[PDB]
Formats: structure tokens, C-alpha cells, sequence
């Protein structure tokens, strides 16, 4: 057998899988995760795959720093994966405008708090519920010149020109983070 | 133990004191009424085989109180595939002449079936070492039972994380790591054939023995302890077995 | 989408690119600046990753570039929901739900055991003392 390698964290709005190589031949895999001080607990049993969703596991504190390692079989021979802290370095998915209103010489964009895959009460709690006052939204918009705007909410008051048309973009934003700062900017809506 | 603090009084029930002569020997741990598992190289250099004595319900080495119950060691057993003088297969068997009496303060240990040991303990984090031993390396030994919470960690990682020495000893599959690196605690020599027990659902269990380790509690080292999964058909083969006219018998392993 | 002359029209966002497939070329037209354009191409060419439905057993696809995202009902997981949390009673997963010890079996239903001196419950998990001082309990805590 070989032990696994480049083990890979993919998350995007907690939605966090853990991937590796090579393609099994002749040996299946069996992941562990756990936090430094908490028990080993494993997932994805005798999987054939080169992947395992491990949102379940993190989703339950995500602030909290994950270690996961992959066994491999025909001790058994593992491979430990980088540190990974959900909070920290989930990338933010690309947002969507959920519309704009014209109020005579300004408009108000408004973005989707779009949902997470962190549950609480039964439900999915959304990007706002969980970074609270940690995540912003800046606005990339021009007069159809570049001009950007930058809020705490889920909201932006802009002025505008009466009779001339814009067009926004919005992007995700964690200031206090040091990876993944940003998301990719969301689809262009004009007016 | 370095680094550890007092085991309350009857919280550390299952931990035997081993004395060769009247003097401190090592530490051991109670499976049943008759039965210890200590570590192996506990004795090598025992002379007199008729003065081992096992003392349950100890605490405190300066105070006797009626908890206590002591035992004439009548067997010990070493497997035949361990060397005085080294570190593999580092356990020992020894059966009391008289079983002791199961009260709240000398209670036995669970020895864990093989495969509940190996997929289910050895992956449960912190387990509990105990003993009468060094408080700092070369230092002197313990009043009072100490008791320390370690984490376990797979070989590859303890080679890995240890800082890479000369031809010290190897950590086989008889073995495992467990403790800290940054030399802030570990058990040490005194400690010798204590317990490191498991805590898991309600219930401890015996997953270790005391063995080695580079000095104690030293930068860039853990504590390596006896893998006792890898004996528990070898330990019940042998506590179903009559007993051998002398102290000292050494049984095959496998 | 070009129509007979159609293009002697100006360029229309809603005309051209909502009610109907533009092309780049047709984009460009309209935001005219090069960046604009591709800031705009990047999403609206992107496709929707969602339509093959690949979020199994009742979840939720999200969509995202060039990539998606599987919202899973609580009895499931994995990347398309795929994963039964029902069907993981094995012994290597948390022991099985046992107390103590596990038994798999192929076939059946994993089965649980004690340690001596502990009886298996009515559940088929739990372990209880059958002696006044088993293993492994602290008498003084209990
Ligand atoms: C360094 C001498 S030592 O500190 O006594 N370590 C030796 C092994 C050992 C380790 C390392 C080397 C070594 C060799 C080359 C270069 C550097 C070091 C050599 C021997 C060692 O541990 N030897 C055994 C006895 C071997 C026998 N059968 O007589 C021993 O002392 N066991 C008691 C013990 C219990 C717990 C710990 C702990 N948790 N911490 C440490 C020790
Ligand atoms: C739907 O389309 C996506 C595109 O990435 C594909 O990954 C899925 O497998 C399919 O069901
Ligand atoms: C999307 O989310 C999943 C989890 C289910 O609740 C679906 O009914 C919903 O559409
Ligand atoms: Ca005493
Ligand atoms: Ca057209
Ligand atoms: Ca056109
Ligand atoms: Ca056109
Ligand atoms: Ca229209
Ligand atoms: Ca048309
Ligand atoms: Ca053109
Ligand atoms: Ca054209
Ligand atoms: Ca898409």
C-alpha cells in the first residue's frame, strides 16, 4: 500500500470536503478527524473514493482548529492533512444581488444573505448569523469611471444620477482574515 | 511523574505498589483479585525472588491506614522474548499468593479485549499514568500517588515529532508514545509498571504500561509505554495456568 | 442572439442577454469596456451547475462557479448527499454505538458485549455491573 498525499481542504460556506491522491489500486481508505484535544472520530469508511465530506464534524464548532488523517489499507500507513479552521478559511461563495430600489437620487442594492451549511435549531444559519459583524460587502458599480462602496450589513445606499443607468457587482468580505479574504465578485445586475 | 498532582484518595484504586526488600520498586497495576501487570524490566536486577511484596489501597508513603492490604509476590512472568537490560516486550504478569480483598479503595482495572483496544482505545485522546515515582528527572520520588493526563500518539507521528537522535532505542509495535515534548510532563523511572488507563463511556481500562523513555519529561521526547493490546491473549493464557514451583518463570511469546 | 437587422438597434442588457443567449461580442457591445465585459461573461457564461440535480436523497443544490454546493437533509452527507447516516452501524464507527465491546457481522446487525462481570441491557448497547466491585469503576465517584 501507499500512503495518501497533497491531502487537500475544498470548503465554501462551510461546506468542507477533504481530498487527496492517488487513485486507489488495490487499497481502500478510512479518514479521522479530530481537535487537538478531543477524541479521534472516523468518517468515510473503507471508501474506495479520494474524497470525504467532513462538514458534520466541523459545522459543530467551527471556530475551533481540525486535524484529519487518511489510513490506508489493502499501525496502517496515514498521511496527517494541513491544519484546517472552518471560521478562518471556509471560502465566502459568491454572492448575489438580491435587488435595488431607486429612491429618487439613490439606490439601495441589497445582497442575499445566503445560507451556510452550519445547522442550528433545525435550520441553516446564514453567512450574517455566523460572521456577525466580521463580514462586509463592498460594491464594485459604474455609471453605464469605476466607483466602489463598502457596508456592514447586507445593504448599500449609493447616489446615482437621475435618467443614466448602473450596473453593481458585490463581493464577500472578511477583513480581519489573512486567507481567503474575499469571495469572487457576484453576477452583474444593472438597473 | 512530572508535571502531574495528587490522585485523590480512592481514585487511583486499581494502582499497585511493588517493594523488593521493604524498598520502593515500582508501580503495577490490579486486573482481578489475583492478577498485577507491571513492567518487565522492573526486574533485573532482583536477587532475592521470595521478598516481592504487592501493596494495594496505597496513597500516602508516609501515613498507614487500613486500605492497605499487602501480598507476597508467589510468580512472576516475563515474556521469553524480553532482554534485562532493554526495552521490547516490557511487561510482566505477577500473580499474588493470596487474592485481595475488593473494597472502595482497591478495585481492579479492566484488561480490554484485543480488537475494543486497538479500534476503539487507542484512539480515545488522554488516558491517566500514575505512580510514586520522580517528580523531576533525577529527582527524588513521591509521598503521595500522582496522577497525570497524557495524549496518545500514533508511532509515525512520535518519530516524526521527537527530535532525531543517535541509536537510541526503536519504538515497535509493542509500543506506543504518549505525553508532551516541550518537557512539561511525563512519568518517569519510579513510575515503572503503572498504569496509563482509558477512560471510555463509564468504564477504564488498561491500554499501557509504563516503560521508557529518553530521561524524563525532556524536550523533544515522550513517554513510551508497554502496547498491552498486544498481549491480552498472551495475559489470559496465562492467569488460566497453574502456578510453577519457583518465583521466575518466563513464558513464549507469542 | 442575432436576428435580421436587429443590430442596427442599440445594444440592450434585457433584451439581449435576458429574454435571449448573448454572446460575448453581443456583451461587449453593450458594457463596451473590457473589464465591464468580462466581469459581467465571467457569471452569465458560467452555467448552471445545479441542472443535473446532483444533490441526492432530498438536499438542496446551490450553485457556484463552475462548481456547487449540496445542502443536505440531517440524515445525510457527503458531497451530493449521497451518504446514509443510518447505514453507519459498524464497529469501527464509534464502537458501534456500544458500551463496550462490538461485534461486526456481515449480513446483520452489528452486536454488542460486555467486559466479565457486566451484563448487556435490554437495549443491545449498555453494560451494567453484575458484581459489587466490577473493573474499571471508581467506587468512591459512583
Ligand atoms: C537515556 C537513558 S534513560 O533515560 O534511562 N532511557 C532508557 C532508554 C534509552 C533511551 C535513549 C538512549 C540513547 C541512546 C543514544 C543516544 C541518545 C540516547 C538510550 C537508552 C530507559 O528508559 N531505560 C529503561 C530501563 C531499561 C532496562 N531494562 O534497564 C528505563 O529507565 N525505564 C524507566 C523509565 C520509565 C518512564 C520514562 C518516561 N516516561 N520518560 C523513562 C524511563
Ligand atoms: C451536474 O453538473 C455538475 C457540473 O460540475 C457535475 O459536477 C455534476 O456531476 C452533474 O450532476
Ligand atoms: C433545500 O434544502 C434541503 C436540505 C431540503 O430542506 C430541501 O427541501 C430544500 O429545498
Ligand atoms: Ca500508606
Ligand atoms: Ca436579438
Ligand atoms: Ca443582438
Ligand atoms: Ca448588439
Ligand atoms: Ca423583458
Ligand atoms: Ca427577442
Ligand atoms: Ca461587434
Ligand atoms: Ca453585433
Ligand atoms: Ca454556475
Amino acid at each position: 500500500t501507499v500512503a495518501a498525499y497533497n491531502l487537500t481542504w475544498k470548503s465554501t460556506n462551510f461546506k468542507t470536503i477533504l481530498e487527496w491522491e492517488p487513485k486507489p489500486v488495490n487499497q481502500v481508505y478510512t479518514v479521522q478527524i479530530s481537535t487537538k484535544s478531543g477524541d479521534w472520530k472516523s468518517k468515510c469508511f473503507y471508501t474506495t473514493d479520494t474524497e470525504c465530506d467532513l462538514t458534520d464534524e466541523i459545522v459543530k464548532d467551527v471556530k475551533q482548529t481540525y486535524l484529519a488523517r487518511v489510513f490506508s489499507y489493502p499501525e496502517p500507513l496515514y498521511e496527517n492533512s494541513p491544519e484546517f479552521t472552518p471560521y478562518l478559511e471556509t471560502n465566502l461563495g459568491q454572492p448575489t444581488i438580491q435587488s435595488f430600489e431607486q429612491v429618487g437620487t439613490k439606490v439601495n442594492v441589497t445582497v442575499e444573505d445566503e445560507r451556510t451549511l452550519v445547522r442550528r435549531n433545525n435550520t441553516f444559519l446564514s453567512l450574517r448569523d455566523v460572521f456577525g459583524k466580521d463580514l462586509i460587502y463592498t460594491l464594485y458599480y459604474w455609471k453605464s469611471g469605476k466607483k466602489t462602496a463598502k457596508t456592514n450589513t447586507n445593504e448599500f445606499l449609493i447616489d446615482v444620477d437621475k435618467g443614466e443607468n448602473y450596473c453593481f457587482s458585490v463581493q464577500a468580505v472578511i477583513p480581519s482574515r489573512t486567507v481567503n479574504r474575499k469571495s469572487t465578485d457576484s453576477p452583474v445586475e444593472c438597473m | 511523574i512530572v508535571g502531574g498532582k495528587v490522585c485523590p484518595k480512592g481514585e487511583c484504586p486499581w494502582q499497585v505498589l511493588l517493594l523488593v526488600n521493604g524498598a520502593q520498586l515500582c508501580g503495577g497495576t490490579l486486573i482481578n483479585t489475583i492478577w498485577v501487570v507491571s513492567a518487565a524490566h522492573c526486574f533485573d536486577k532482583i536477587k532475592n525472588w521470595r521478598n516481592l511484596i504487592a501493596v494495594l489501597g496505597e496513597h500516602d508513603l508516609s501515613e498507614h491506614d487500613g486500605d492497605e492490604q499487602s501480598r507476597r509476590v508467589a510468580q512472576v512472568i516475563i515474556p521469553s522474548t524480553y532482554v534485562p537490560g532493554t526495552t521490547n516486550h516490557d511487561i510482566a504478569l505477577l500473580r499474588l499468593h493470596q487474592p485481595v480483598v475488593l473494597t472502595d479503595h482497591v478495585v481492579p482495572l479492566c484488561l480490554p479485549e484485543r480488537t475494543f483496544s486497538e479500534r476503539t482505545l487507542a484512539f480515545v485522546r488522554f488516558s491517566l499514568v500514575s505512580g510514586w515515582g520522580q517528580l523531576l528527572d533525577r529527582g527524588a520520588t513521591a509521598l503521595e500517588l500522582m496522577v497525570l493526563n497524557v495524549p496518545r500518539l500514533m508511532t509515525q507521528d512520535c518519530l516524526q515529532q521527537s527530535r532525531k537522535v543517535g541509536d537510541s532505542p526503536n519504538i515497535t509495535e509493542y509500543m506506543f508514545c504518549a505525553g508532551y515534548s516541550d518537557g512539561s510532563k511525563d512519568s518517569c523511572k519510579g513510575d515503572s509498571g503503572g498504569p496509563h488507563a482509558t477512560h471510555y463511556r463509564g468504564t477504564w481500562y488498561l491500554t499501557g504500561i509504563v516503560s521508557w523513555g529518553q530521561g524524563c519529561a525532556t524536550v523533544g521526547h515522550f513517554g513510551v509505554y508497554t502496547r498491552v493490546s498486544q498481549y491480552i491473549e498472551w495475559l489470559q493464557k496465562l492467569m488460566r495456568s497453574e502456578p510453577r514451583p519457583g518465583v521466575l518463570l518466563r513464558a513464549p511469546f507469542p | 442572439a442575432n436576428a435580421f437587422l436587429e443590430e442596427l438597434r442599440p445594444g440592450s442588457l434585457e433584451r439581449e442577454c435576458k429574454e435571449e443567449q448573448c454572446s460575448f461580442e453581443e456583451a461587449r457591445e453593450i458594457f463596451k469596456d473590457a473589464e465591464r465585459t468580462k466581469l459581467f461573461w465571467i457569471s452569465y457564461s458560467d452555467g448552471d451547475q445545479c441542472a443535473s440535480s446532483p444533490c441526492q436523497n432530498g438536499g438542496s443544490c446551490k450553485d457556484q462557479l463552475q462548481s456547487y454546493i449540496c445542502f443536505c437533509l440531517p440524515a445525510f452527507e457527503g458531497r451530493n448527499c449521497e451518504t446514509h447516516k443510518d447505514d453507519q452501524l459498524i464497529c469501527v464507527n464509534e464502537n458501534g454505538g456500544c458500551e463496550q465491546y462490538c461485534s461486526d457481522h456481515t449480513g446483520t446487525k452489528r452486536s454488542c458485549r460486555c467486559h466479565e462481570g457486566y451484563s448487556l441491557l435490554a437495549d443491545g448497547v449498555s453494560c451494567t455491573p453484575t458484581v459489587e466491585y466490577p473493573c474499571g469503576k471508581i467506587p468512591i465517584l459512583e
